[PDB]
Parts: C-alpha cells; sequence; structure tokens
C-alpha cells in the first residue's frame, strides 16, 4: 500500500509477522490424539501433526500456533541450538577471530530472540540477562563490522553474505539511494 | 515571462512538507485558484499576442527570425506555465486519493477538515467520482475483503480497549456490546477494528 | 527528469550568465525598450529553461542566437575548495539545487573530471549522513546542526528516510 | 500453475509474488489462477466455520442441554479464525500495492496497451477490475484537468500525452533501480539441471550476468545476498532463479 | 407481519444482520434496529432462514433508503420509519417561506465564500426574548451589502478598468479615478461618497448621468472624476449604475448552492450542492403546467365597503367552477389604519378588524370548490394591524409580521389552506422561485430623485433597471425605510429570483421582463369603476381580466 512512502521497504511489524510465520517445535501439555475431538482442518499447515499428537513428546507446528498455546498452559516451546551460552561463546570468538567475514547466523537473527525473550521467560535453562547481553555485544560487533564494510560503494554491485532481515532493512534506503544517485550521476556522464 | 509561477510551485512544497512531517492526512490547505486564474489570464494576452504576430508574418513585412524566436519564446512560456499548474493538480489529486482511500470512501463528513469547502467544486465532484470507484471496487470479486480496513498485521488475538466517547449499546456477531462512557473492555482484536478507526475506541 | 517533480521544475528555473551570440532586430522588448533591438554580444542573465533551447535550436552559418557563458558557480575555485575538504564544505551556500543542477550541466556538456570529484564528494559526505541519522537520542552539541544546517536540498530526504528508519527500529527493538 | 501439490504451495507462492511485487520498479504480471484458488478456498472454509458456530448455537439455545466443552472446541475455530484473518490481510495488502502501481503507471500502461506491435497485453498484467478502475479513473482525471486548466490553453499544447518539445510526460519505470536479491538457486531439489549456471573454484554454481553499460561480468553463487540493479535480472527473477527481499 | 408471523429468536437472526451490516456495508447496528429488522423479517416469513436473495437485497435496499439521511451509522426506533419508506418507495414539491424561516448566510470577502449562519431559534433557547438583533449587525450590514456590490463590479467582463479605493485618493491629484460607493448627505449638508476606506466630497456641476435609472441616496453609483487636493471636491464626469448579471452565471459560481434549499440543506457542518435532479424538475414542469395555474389580484382590497364585497363576490363565482392552483391576495384588508381607542362608546378598533375577517368566512361557505382545491395566501400591506398600529399607516419595517392569529380564528377552520406571511415573501416552485413584495416605489422614486444641473412605458422601464441593477428590494438608508439588523438578507437579490411580484398602487399594470428576469406589475383592485386582477401562465405568458 501507499502510505506516504511505506510502499517502498517493510515496516517491522511485517518483518515480524513473516518471521513469525515459520514453524518451530513444541512440548505439549495435553493430548487430543483420536479416539481409536474436533478436526483442527486448517489451510495453510499440516493438521497432521496438530491432530496426532500426544503429551510429552516433540512435534513441529507453526509459531504463532507456539505463542497461542504459550498464551494457555497448552505449551513448553523448546528452545534453539543457537540461544545457549556454549554456542554464542564460540560465535563471538568466530567473529572477533575474523575481522573480514559476517559470521554464519539464521536470517531470523534478532527477531524469534526478542519474541523468545518476552513470551517463553520461564522455559530457559540459562539466566534469561546473559543471554540477552552476549546478543548486545553480537549486536555491537556486527555493526561495527557494517560501519566498517559500508566505506567503499561501487556503482556496479556489492555483496552482503550474512546479514539479517532487519540488518538490510534499516540500511535500505540510504545505500539504495546513494548507489542510485552514482549510477545516475554516471550514466548522464556517459 | 513566467516567474510568478514559480511562486505557486514552490508553495506546493511547502504543502508536501504538510503532508510529510504529519505523515498523516489532514487539514489540506486551501486552494490558490486567484493566482492560477491570474496566470490564465495573461497566458491568453500572450497566445493573443502570437496570433497578432503570426498575421503579420503573413502578411509580409516582419522578418521570419523575429517571428521564429517570438514564437519560441512564447511557446516555452506556455509549456512553463502548464508544466508548473500540472505540477500543482498531480500532487493535489495524489493526496485527494490519499485520504479518500483509508476512510471507507465515506469522507467522513460526521467527523479531518469539517466543511471540506477550501476544496474547489471541480475537486469536490473528483472526490466524489473517487467515492463512487472505491465502492465499486470492492463490489466484485472481492466482496468478502474488506480492501478499506488495516494494513496492520494482526499479531495478537485479545486486547484490552478502553471506551473514548459515549454511546448507547451496539449489537455484534453473537453478542452486544454497551459503550458505557470510561470502560475497559477485554474482546477480540478482529471484533472492534472498525470502531477504533472510527474513533470511538482508545488504548489498543 | 520527472515532468511531476517539483524539485526539478524548481531547479529548472535557476538563471545562467549568457550571451546574444547572434543579433536580432527588436528583441528585448521583455527587459528595456521595445523599440531597441538587442546588439551583438550582449550579456543577458536568463533561465535554464529557455537557455537550454535557444542555445541548441539554431534557428539561422546555423549558429544559435545565444550562447551559454560559463556559470559562477563551476568555476576553478570551486573545484579547489571541493576537492581540499568536501566534508566541512558549506555547499548550501553556493546553491540550493546544486546535485541537480550539476547532473543537467554534465548531461549538457560531457566532462569526465566532473562526474569523479562530484562522485567523491556525495560517497564521503554519505558516512558522515549515516552517523548524524545512526546517533539517536536516549540535546546535542553545535556540531550536528552546524553540520545539518549545511545540507543540500535533496540530502535532507535521505538523511530524514534514514532518521526515520532507525528510529522505527529501534521503537520495535525497545518494548 | 497447473495444479496444486498442496495449498501450503500456494500460500508460500502467494507471499513469494508479494514479496517480489512490493519492491519491484516494474508492473509484474497477473497470477490469475492463484486467486482464483485462494478465493474459493476462503468462502468455503468461512462457510464451514459459520455452519458449525450456527450449528453449535442452535444446540446451545434450543434448550439448556450441555454447553460445549472448552477443550478442543474453542481453540481450533480461533485458529481458523486467525489464519483467515491473516490471510485477508496479505490478500489486501497485495492488491491495494498493485493499485498504488497501476495509479502511478496509467499513462504509460495505456500507451503501450494500444501499440500493436508489442507482444505484451493490458489483459494478461491487469484483471478486469484493475481495467475497469484503470480507465474509470483516466477519464475522470482527463475530464478534471481540461475543465480546469486545459480549457484556457492555445491547441498547440491541448494534449496532455505529448512528447515532443522540451520535457515528456509519460513516466517509465526504473528498470536501473537497486534491488537486494538472494539467489535462491534452481527450484528443483537437483539445483543442478539449469542450462546457465557454471562452476568456480571449489565448486560453488554460479550465474554469470553482464553489464553492458560498464561491460562487466558479475559472478552469482547460490546462497549469497547481492546489492545489483534491475534491468538486467528480470529474466532470473521471472524464472524463480532468485527472490527479491 | 405476514398472514402466517413466526416469532423469531433475536439470537440466530443476529448473524444475519450483522455479517450484511457490518462487512459490506453499514455500521454500528442498535438493538432497535435488530428489532426493526426482526418485523421486517416478520413480513418476510416466506421461507426465511432458507431464502437466501431475497433478504439480503431488501437489507441493499434498506442501505440505499438510510445512507442518504444524515450519515446513516445508527439506527434507533426510526428503523420502523425507515421500514415504511421501504413500503411507501416499493402538485407536491413546491414550498412558500416568508422572512422570518429564511436561512442565513454570511458573506467573507478574504476569502470569497457565503457562509451559513447558525439559527438562533434553533440552537439557542428562545424561551423570552430571541428574536432582538444584536449591536453589530447594523454595523455589518452595510458591509456586507457593499461586499456584495463590489463582488458584482469585480465579476462583469469589462473589469478585470481596475477601480481605487477612497482613501489611496489624498495624495494626487490632476489624474482621472473611478470608484464607487453609498452616495448619502454629510453632516454638514454636502454630496458625499462613503468606502469602507474613508469617504470624500462629490462636485456635481458638471456630471452627465447614464439615463435610465433612478439616481437616489442610498444606492451604489460608480464614479468617475478628477481629484483635486485644493479642497477636497471630486469633479465628477459620469456616473453609471453598476451591471447586473443572469442567474446562471450567479449560481455558477457557487455550483448550485442550496440556499432556496427543498431537497436539501446546508448546515454549519457542510455545505450542499444539486443539479442532477434540476432537469428532471424542469422536464416535469414542462407538462401540465397549464393545469397549475395560479391568480393573483390587485392591492388594497378593503373588507369595509359593499363594493369591494360585491365585486369579490362576482369574482368568487367566476372562480368557482375553475378552482386555479395558487389564489393571492395582497394589499391591506381594512381601509383605516387600526391603534388604540381613545373612545368606549363604539366600536373598538380591534373588534371592527376581527369582524372584518368574519363576513369572509361566511361568504366563503358558497365557493366550497375554491375552499377546496385552492390554497389561500394572506399578504399584509401598509396599514394592517402591526404596522399602523405603531406607524399609524406611514411606512415602517420592512420584515411585516404576518397577521396576528388571533384575528384568524375562522378562516383557518373554513378553509384547509391558508397561510399568511411578511410583506416580502418567497415561493418556491419546482424550477422557479417567485418572490412578492407589496409597498409603494413610483411616489418614493419620484419625490427623492437628484436633481443635476444642466410615453408612461420609460418610468417603469427605469424602475426595473434601477431595482434590478443595485439588486436589492430597499436602496433606501436607515433614516427612510428601518430594516431589522438581522433579516435584511432577506431583502438582498443576490439569487435573483426569476419571477418577482412588484405590487405597486401607484404604478401601472404592466409585464416587463430583462436580465433574464421577468417582472409583473399588478394595479389596484378597483379602478375606475372597474375591477381587475391579473393571472400568469408558468410558460412565460400572461393573461389579465376584468370584470365590472
Amino acid at each position: 500500500s501507499l502510505p506516504a512512502h511505506l510502499q517502498q521497504t517493510f515496516s517491522p511489524e511485517e518483518i515480524q509477522f513473516i518471521v513469525e510465520n515459520e514453524p518451530i517445535k513444541i512440548f505439549p501439555r495435553i493430548t487430543t490424539r483420536q479416539k481409536i475431538h474436533t478436526r483442527w482442518q486448517l489451510i495453510t499447515t499440516d493438521d497432521k501433526a496438530l491432530n496426532n499428537m500426544v503429551a510429552m513428546r516433540s512435534t513441529e507446528v507453526v509459531l504463532w500456533i507456539a505463542l497461542l498455546l504459550k498464551q494457555q498452559s497448552k505449551c513448553s516451546i523448546v528452545a534453539p541450538q543457537w540461544l545457549t551460552t556454549k554456542e554464542l561463546d564460540r560465535k563471538i570468538q568466530y567473529e572477533k577471530t575474523h575481522p573480514d567475514r559476517f559470521s554464519e547466523l539464521p536470517w531470523n537473527w534478532l527477531v524469534l530472540a526478542r519474541i523468545l525473550f518476552n513470551k517463553a521467560k520461564d522455559d530457559f535453562h540459562d539466566p534469561i540477562h546473559e543471554l540477552r547481553g552476549k546478543i548486545q555485544d553480537l549486536r555491537e560487533i556486527r555493526q561495527i563490522k557494517v560501519l566498517k564494510g559500508l566505506k567503499y560503494l561501487n556503482e556496479s554491485h556489492l555483496q552482503l553474505d550474512n546479514l539479517s532481515l532487519l540488518e538490510i532493512n534499516e540500511l535500505r534506503p540510504f545505500i539504495t539511494e546513494i548507489m542510485d544517485k552514482l549510477r545516475e550521476i554516471h550514466t548522464a556522464s556517459l | 515571462y513566467g516567474d510568478l509561477g514559480n511562486k505557486l510551485v514552490l508553495e506546493a512544497k511547502r504543502t508536501k512538507q504538510l503532508y510529510a512531517r504529519s505523515n498523516q492526512d489532514v487539514n489540506l490547505p486551501m486552494y490558490h485558484e486567484d493566482i492560477i486564474r491570474n496566470i490564465l489570464k495573461e497566458v491568453s494576452n500572450l497566445r493573443k499576442n502570437t496570433e497578432y504576430l503570426k498575421e503579420q508574418q503573413q502578411l509580409g513585412m516582419l522578418d521570419d527570425k523575429v517571428a521564429k524566436c517570438q514564437y519560441f519564446v512564447t511557446l516555452l512560456c506556455m509549456e512553463r506555465n502548464k508544466r508548473c499548474l500540472l505540477a500543482y493538480q498531480r500532487l493535489r489529486t495524489d493526496i485527494l486519493d490519499s485520504m479518500a482511500w483509508n476512510n471507507n470512501g465515506l469522507d467522513l463528513m460526521s467527523s479531518s477538515q469539517q466543511d471540506t469547502n477550501n476544496l474547489s467544486h471541480q475537486e469536490q465532484e473528483y472526490l466524489k467520482e473517487y467515492c463512487d470507484l472505491i465502492t465499486d471496487l470492492k463490489s466484485g470479486d472481492l466482496v468478502d475483503i474488506d480492501l478499506s480496513g488495516s494494513l496492520v498485521p494482526p499479531s495478537d488475538v485479545f486486547i484490552d480497549v478502553r471506551v473514548l466517547k459515549d454511546a448507547g449499546e451496539i449489537q455484534t456477531e453473537y453478542g452486544v456490546f454497551n459503550l458505557i462512557k470510561d470502560s475497559q473492555f477485554f474482546v477480540r482484536q478482529s471484533d472492534v477494528e472498525r470502531l477504533i478507526q472510527q474513533g470511538y475506541l482508545q488504548k489498543i | 527528469m520527472g515532468y511531476y517533480d517539483i524539485d526539478d521544475v524548481l531547479a529548472d528555473g535557476t538563471e545562467f550568465p549568457c550571451k546574444f551570440q547572434y543579433d536580432i532586430p527588436g528583441l528585448g522588448y521583455l527587459e528595456n525598450n521595445p523599440g531597441r533591438p538587442i546588439t551583438k554580444n550582449t550579456k543577458l542573465s536568463l533561465p535554464l529553461w529557455l537557455a537550454r533551447i535557444l542555445a541548441i535550436v539554431g534557428g539561422d552559418e546555423p549558429v544559435p542566437f545565444v550562447e551559454l557563458l560559463p556559470p559562477d558557480m563551476f568555476s576553478t575555485k570551486v573545484m579547489n575548495a571541493i576537492k581540499t575538504d568536501p566534508v566541512a564544505l558549506d555547499l548550501h551556500s553556493i546553491n540550493s539545487h546544486f546535485f541537480s543542477l550539476a547532473i543537467k550541466w554534465i548531461m549538457l556538456f560531457s566532462e569526465k573530471e566532473l562526474a569523479n570529484v562530484v562522485s567523491e564528494l556525495l560517497l564521503q559526505r554519505a558516512q558522515e549522513l549515516n552517523h548524524h541519522a545512526s546517533s539517536l537520542s536516549i540535546n546535542t552539541n553545535i556540531a550536528t546542526s552546524t553540520f545539518l544546517l549545511k545540507l543540500e536540498e535533496m540530502e535532507k530526504e535521505i538523511y530524514k528516510k534514514s532518521h526515520e528508519s532507525y528510529k522505527d527500529t529501534k521503537r520495535w527493538m525497545f518494548k | 500453475t497447473q495444479i496444486y501439490v498442496s495449498p501450503q504451495q500456494d500460500f508460500s507462492d502467494l507471499m513469494k509474488s508479494w514479496k517480489n511485487e512490493r519492491c519491484s520498479p516494474e508492473l509484474l504480471p497477473y497470477p490469475h489462477q492463484l486467486m482464483k484458488r485462494l478465493l474459493n478456498r476462503i468462502s468455503m472454509q468461512s462457510q464451514l466455520i459459520e455452519n458449525i458456530s450456527m450449528g453449535f448455537l442452535d444446540m446451545q439455545n434450543a434448550s439448556n442441554a450441555n454447553p460445549p466443552m472448552p477443550n478442543e472446541s474453542k481453540l481450533p475455530l480461533l485458529c481458523m479464525e486467525t489464519e483467515l484473518e491473516r490471510l485477508k490481510f496479505v490478500i489486501r495488502s497485495y492488491i491495494r500495492c498493485r493499485l498504488s502501481k497501476i495509479d502511478k503507471f496509467s499513462l504509460y500502461l495505456r500507451q503501450l496497451n494500444e501499440d500493436e506491435n508489442s507482444l505484451i497485453s493490458l489483459t494478461d498484467l491487469l484483471s478486469k477490475d484493475e481495467i475497469k478502475y484503470h480507465d474509470t479513473h483516466s477519464l475522470i482525471w482527463l475530464k478534471l484537468v481540461n475543465d480546469s486548466i486545459l480549457k484556457y490553453m492555445p491547441e498547440e499544447l491541448q494534449a496532455i500525452n505529448d512528447t515532443e518539445g522540451s520535457v515528456n510526460m509519460i513516466d517509465e519505470p526504473d528498470w536501473n533501480k537497486f534491488v537486494f536479491i538472494h539467489v535462491n538457486g534452481p527450484p528443483d531439489g537437483k539445483w543442478n539441471e539449469d542450462p546457465l549456471l557454471q562452476e568456480n573454484e571449489f565448486g560453488k554454481p554460479c550465474y554469470t550476468v553482464t553489464i553492458p553499460d560498464l561491460k562487466e561480468e558479475v559472478e552469482l553463487t547460490i546462497g549469497s545476498i547481492y546489492v545489483m540493479r534491475y534491468e538486467v535480472i528480470r529474466d532470473l527473477l521471472r524464472d524463480d532463479k532468485v527472490a527479491l527481499i | 407481519g405476514n398472514v402466517l408471523p413466526v416469532k423469531i429468536q433475536p439470537p440466530l437472526l443476529r448473524p444475519l444482520a450483522y455479517r450484511v451490516l457490518s462487512r459490506k456495508y453499514g455500521l454500528s447496528i442498535k438493538s432497535d434496529g435488530l428489532s426493526a429488522l426482526a418485523e421486517f423479517v416478520g413480513t418476510n416469513i416466506g421461507a426465511n432462514w432458507r431464502q437466501g436473495p431475497a433478504t439480503i437485497k431488501f437489507l441493499e435496499q434498506f442501505a440505499a433508503v438510510w445512507k442518504q439521511q444524515e450519515r446513516g451509522l445508527f439506527i434507533d426506533q426510526s428503523g420502523v420509519k425507515e421500514v415504511i419508506q421501504e413500503m411507501k418507495e416499493r402538485r407536491d414539491y413546491f414550498k412558500v417561506i416568508n422572512a422570518s424561516q429564511q436561512q442565513r448566510f454570511s458573506y467573507n470577502p478574504h476569502k470569497m465564500q457565503f457562509i451559513f449562519v447558525p439559527n438562533k431559534k434553533q440552537n439557542g433557547l428562545g424561551g423570552i426574548a430571541g428574536f432582538l438583533p444584536d449591536i453589530e449587525d447594523k454595523v455589518q450590514m452595510f458591509l456586507t451589502r457593499y461586499y456584495l456590490t463590489n463582488d458584482r463590479v469585480m465579476r462583469n467582463e469589462n473589469f478585470q478598468m481596475s477601480i481605487t479605493p477612497i482613501k489611496n485618493l489624498l495624495g494626487r491629484d490632476a489624474q482621472n479615478f473611478l470608484l464607487l460607493g453609498l452616495l448619502n448627505k454629510n453632516f454638514k449638508g454636502n454630496w458625499s461618497l462613503e468606502d469602507p476606506s474613508g469617504s470624500v466630497e462629490i462636485d456635481i456641476s458638471q456630471t452627465i448621468p447614464t439615463q435610465g435609472h433612478y439616481y437616489v441616496p442610498g444606492c451604489m453609483v460608480l464614479v468617475e472624476g478628477i481629484y483635486y487636493s485644493v479642497g477636497n471636491k471630486f469633479h465628477v464626469t459620469s456616473m453609471t449604475l453598476p451591471p447586473g448579471e443572469r442567474r446562471e452565471i450567479t449560481l455558477e459560481t457557487i455550483g448550485n448552492l442550496d440556499l432556496l434549499g427543498i431537497h436539501g440543506i446546508s448546515n454549519n457542518n457542510f455545505i450542499a450542492r444539486l443539479d442532477k435532479d434540476l432537469k428532471i424538475r424542469l422536464h416535469l414542469l414542462e407538462k401540465e403546467l397549464t393545469d397549475h395555474k395560479f391568480v393573483i389580484l390587485g392591492a388594497n382590497l378593503f373588507l369595509d365597503d359593499l363594493k369591494i364585497m360585491t365585486a369579490l363576490s362576482k369574482i368568487l363565482q367566476k372562480l368557482n367552477d375553475d378552482p386555479p392552483t395558487l389564489l393571492i391576495w395582497q394589499g391591506s384588508f381594512t381601509s383605516v389604519p387600526v391603534f388604540a381607542s381613545m373612545s368606549s362608546r363604539n366600536i373598538s378598533s380591534s373588534t371592527q378588524f376581527k369582524n372584518n375577517f368574519d363576513a369572509l368566512a361566511t361568504l366563503l361557505s358558497r365557493f366550497d370548490n375554491l375552499t377546496e382545491n385552492t390554497t389561500m395566501i394572506f399578504i399584509p400591506g401598509p396599514n394592517d394591524l402591526w404596522g399602523s398600529m405603531v406607524s399609524l399607516g406611514a411606512s415602517g419595517t420592512l420584515p411585516q409580521d404576518p397577521i396576528p392569529s388571533a384575528f384568524t380564528k375562522k378562516i383557518n377552520k373554513v378553509c384547509k389552506n391558508v397561510v399568511w406571511s411578511s410583506n416580502p415573501t418567497r415561493i418556491a416552485y419546482l424550477s422557479q422561485e417567485i418572490v412578492i413584495f407589496r409597498d409603494d416605489l413610483s411616489g418614493r422614486f419620484k419625490r427623492h430623485r437628484l436633481e443635476f444641473p444642466f410615453q408612461k412605458v420609460q418610468e417603469t422601464r427605469k424602475l426595473v433597471k434601477t431595482i434590478l441593477d443595485q439588486g436589492h428590494l430597499s436602496p433606501f438608508l436607515d433614516s427612510l425605510r428601518p430594516i431589522s439588523w438581522d433579516l435584511d438578507h432577506t431583502l438582498t437579490l443576490c439569487p435573483i429570483p426569476s419571477t418577482m411580484v412588484l405590487c405597486d398602487t401607484t404604478s401601472a399594470q404592466f409585464d416587463l421582463t430583462y436580465n433574464g428576469c421577468k417582472v409583473i406589475n399588478p394595479g389596484s383592485f378597483i379602478h375606475n369603476r372597474r375591477a381587475r386582477y391579473m393571472e400568469y401562465v408558468p410558460s412565460s405568458k400572461k393573461t389579465i381580466q376584468e370584470e365590472i
């Protein structure tokens, strides 16, 4: 939609929505296995997982369904592997040891983190504050690396191998406009 | 000579800033058609002068170079004046469609400027035609989708809502809401978006 | 080059020095006595929107009626000033539509020594623009404001868009 | 499309088309069949949920009976209705973006439509309601501009489709705009049967594009985000080789 | 309900109403609207809850009926009213209005637009005294008149040379100028022109006026002459009234405002306009217009002398067989002014006035056709109850009050359509606007004519030209004709009605038309042992008939 210039870039709300439209693992608290009951029979999600379910077992559901069940007492969200101190330590060591490469990291970076820290507060084995501080440190390091890399802006192309969604979005308008200006200057000069 | 025309265009720029800084559709400024009709009068004088000059050129006593250069200058004058006027009107129509598209095509005369008399009569009939188009657009194959609804993605199912203005009781599907002044509701998000857009509810 | 663009229309109204390469009787009626013709090599300050076409029309030795003199905005002094230190230059005073007129001038006259210097100027200023945009308050010294008042008309749009993007990201981040 | 693997595939195609259209500087063609399936799906789902709700309402209001168990009853219908709301929001955003784009480029698309030599037709790009919107909006705006301003100028320049003199009035899209792309590679699971991809050191299958203006060649590997202009990338985007972010 | 109504349960009808009225169109359905739809369903019990198209299409008709009223965001007990409107949608359209209820519209010069004025009767209390105008109204009245005249002058085709304000004449001399303003006498006794900027003096010794006008104090005049700073004398060389404008070009500047709006009205919230139904009503008027004839009588019909009653009886005998649509009686109904009675021996003046109308109710008992089919219009004259009671038969306030109800308690019962209005009154036809105004004009413009130092058909020509060029019913100052401070807008010829009823006992009958307006000049009802009354055909044709 138009809304002034909101037709060119995504709003942060749209980013959160598109991220939360993703699968995740869950440990259910209840059971609705069919009596060998109302069918879930959704249209944009495999209902076999939701229908054929039993408590204290691992299964995969979309993130918003998991959040809805977490609002009730029917859910226990399983934390991902990269939300722990021992993985973040080797990650930060990787960025510090490599002053030119963006570290490998899922593009849902910072967003799943925000959502899980907002809602799934009590299910983490590690203390929340330490994880938040480590995430902040990673954010600072990647910000420094982005500023270091932006110093050159060719008119032909550019490469950014491991930037997350929000980092790309918050930088899109400035980079786009500057590159367009340079390109049109060169085109008018020839 | 078209310098006065610039005086219009510059003013239009300020209007865009009013559109820009607010980032909201409200209080479109009152028009400036007096300067426009002054420009129209002077360009009519220009056209009459051009026709006279062409008459003398066809008569034979006028030099060809003088006639052609005067014709070029006058044509540039008309082109620039038309450019200025169209630049004004394009932005006016754009902002008109902008606030017409989001208020369900009713122009919200019950609540935004009140009389809308700062718009020209031609602009007002254009607004009515665009409201007609908006009404017709959702009457086709998209009848089951509210195109003029909210554009913020749905994020939660239940929200707290605080009453802003007093009313009676309003029926909903399977239930009814009585709008007592200064009351707080714990209801579904997608059942009060129409009221929130109208401004009757607050504290989303 | 957009017909319905306010900024382009405004930039089209600046005056450029020019001289009557050819003598036309009966002209100058819009500036001086109408009965007095304009002689040869007469200097005038004409707007762009007619100087561009009158210098290319020819009319008829198919010499055009008017010849456009090098404007004082594009001079050796300004070239040296921008080549010395562009980041601290107050380019707002020289002109308010400097970039658009530079584009138009380089389009009319291809000069490979202008595109590179202007590109380096704006590239160097872009880093400072981003540095200031990313500086969100949590109210400032004189340096930020005195840089902000040196900006071009078009650079303000980039600065505002960047500031809004960073502000929105920060607002969504901390809730 | 010709057949559906699953409705989730249709959902993914819809979201990908929405993302492609949102950031594209040019009006892309119209996926009729996808929304043809989607509208029927929405209608049938709405009918089902309303039917079950009405049945439970009649059961609860015919007599006291037994109230429905909160377990496995409220949560399912909640899920269906919230999913339907989300899908409607996505479709609404897509349609409104298309409406804005056709608002901007009305004169250009009308100009290209009347050209017989051009192989592209307005029918493929625009839905019928969009055609009616374009024509009626153009006529109304033309009437407004003719009554307000064009009534007074001389015959030499009364037409607002003039492409002569100093400045033209038709706004072509900026095909050279810089966009953010993600090289999705081949949609096939083999991802190695395209006739275009080549290889470099350490394997790394890649596509080789060229820029005529700069007389350069750029290597585009799988899994790397690039910022590259739009004019030469139309084919890769159309073939679903790359996805815009 | 239907022939076999079934009592519904509101919960099971709630979804059907809510979906249609909250997702496609409409909003905020109240409980009373739900009950109205419930009874409407009771009137549509045929295969209901299983019939799709008819119920939804009737709801769409409900929307098409209730959208145009206000804004349609609530439905109160009136739901039954819109149901009855649905049933009823499954000569009229004409109005008569007086100066008391005319809509108020101010003017703003800096925005060049009329502004609606809230009515004191509708928002204020008005319990004790709501009709008394405020102090500044008389200050602003002449300002408004000058604003309208200046706007008319500026909109002229010829004038695009430019006029000059009075105050700008101080520093220049020996140069010609053009200016306009109010013409009057100063406190000293000389002739002066007034402008909002200031005032100057007038030199008349060598003035050649444009013939065909009644140059009278209180009238806007265009003045051309040479300033002289030796004294303060503006030596005028020519004088001419401002030209007039036609109705269509006047309306098109404001589109088509609902000033005399019968189909719609404006308010402080918004402005209204309409032109689609105008052609429909015009073509409706073009047919059966000869059947909708309306007839008026002469002025000053006295209800005390036998001869007038005899002639009126003859006229009613001729008019009973073919009852017209509107029958208008104009002029004073008593030959003597009414006032306080100093004698308790004879019949009181008030009682005599009351009896002067009772006999009319008896005379109307033998003309049941005219009473039944034709409406009655009564217009007060110069010396009726309210005016002559203070002015003693002389001229007085123009917005004259209607005939008191206590003195007309039998006309309203004998007849079914009787209307009393002010001295100026407005009737709104389907495509016509007509005003009726009873006073003396020829003598007033003859006695007070300005003197310039240097076949009866021309006098009415000059009168019509002056009254139309000036565009006001009372082109006189406050000394001669006192006017209520607020109601002066009712005396303005800004909408320039299509036809005007110029009732003048001092002018011969005439049927002139000019500047797109047609004027009729009814004479005295009885003259030189003859009775005369005139009827106007809405097709721009007139007939004059007399009965000895």
